[PDB]
């Protein structure tokens, strides 16, 4: 049920 | 140097909700809300794969976060993470939500575990560093904690004594918090620590919690692993790094206590790793 984080954050 | 005061309170000379209790006593499970930037060491170990938590851990420096060993290795369970299959999120408040503006996220450059943590056994020196590939910008949520000198730890490590311990873990032994949790639980003396345990204890450890009698709950569960227990110097004003939420039978049981690695008796360590 995590946020997706930015992608950049590999 | 700036450790241990933090922006949002002691630099502005505001006081959060229960730091009295604290130093009154200078003389998560049954946990609170943390209030914004109480605790702006406090760090989230995050799996990249399945994107879940791993762990507390503490910001000590630009550079460098200290948490549990068993957070990164514990061959029992089949736990050995290497520096790409995770990273640091700090600045954080919910458990989940993505901080935008507020959280930065950190990858690994290196993990270092004590040479001689006691996985085989009882978590002797459950204690390690990981250095961040990048320093991380300070902010009103991203501030270290200091690490506690031979004096602040013999006159503040006493039974009694209470420090604080935060993280995103469970809330009951066997629900999940929205937001980081904290709770003020005190030192206990090292024979009762003893007395409510089958684990052989060292002096690399530490027990804190209330006892039956005393009435009032609390303490640290899964999830909480490698998060600060902090104390408010009452000579300084400044926040230092007792111990390492290390283990616990269940969380919150009547005559049980939570354990925690003893950092001052591991500094030594912790410099030279710094040191390089
Ligand atoms: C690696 C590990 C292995 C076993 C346990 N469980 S345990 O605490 O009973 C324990 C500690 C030391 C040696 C053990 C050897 C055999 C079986 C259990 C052991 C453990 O708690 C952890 C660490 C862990 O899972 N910590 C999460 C946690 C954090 C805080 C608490 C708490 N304060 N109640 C409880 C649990
Ligand atoms: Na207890």
């Amino acid at each position: 049920d995590f946020e997706e984080i930015p992608e950049e954050y590999l | 140097a700036d450790c241990g005061l933090r922006p949002l309170f002691e630099k502005k000379s505001l006081e959060d909700k229960t730091e009295r209790e604290l130093l009154e006593s200078y003389i998560i499970v049954e946990g609170s809300d943390a209030e914004i930037g109480m605790s702006p060491w406090q760090v989230m170990l995050f799996r990249k794969s399945p994107q879940e938590l791993l762990c507390g851990a503490s910001l000590i420096s630009d550079r460098w976060v200290l948490t549990a060993a068993h957070c990164l290795l514990y061959p029992p369970w089949d736990k050995n993470f290497t520096e790409n299959d995770l990273l640091v999120r700090i600045g954080k408040h919910s458990r989940t939500r993505y901080e935008r503006n507020i959280e930065k996220i950190s990858m690994l450059e290196k993990i270092y575990i004590h040479p001689r943590y006691n996985w085989r056994e009882n978590l002797d020196r459950d204690i390690a560093l990981m250095k961040l590939k990048k320093p991380v910008a300070f902010s009103d949520y991203i501030h270290p904690v200091c690490l506690p000198d031979r004096e602040t730890a013999a006159s503040l490590l006493q039974a009694g004594y209470k420090g604080r311990v935060t993280g995103w873990g469970n809330l009951k032994e066997t629900g999940q918090p929205s937001v980081l949790q904290v709770v003020n639980l005190p030192i206990v003396e090292r024979p009762v620590c003893k007395d409510s345990t089958r684990i052989r204890i060292t002096d690399n450890m530490f027990c804190a919690g209330y006892k039956p009698d005393e009435g009032k709950r609390g303490d640290a569960c899964e999830g909480d692993s490698g998060g600060p227990f902090v104390m408010k110097s009452p000579f300084n004003n400044r926040w230092y790094q007792m111990g390492i939420v290390s283990w616990g039978e269940g969380c919150d049981r009547d005559g049980k206590y939570g354990f925690y690695t003893h950092v001052f008796r591991l500094k030594k360590w912790i410099q030279k790793v710094i040191d390089q």
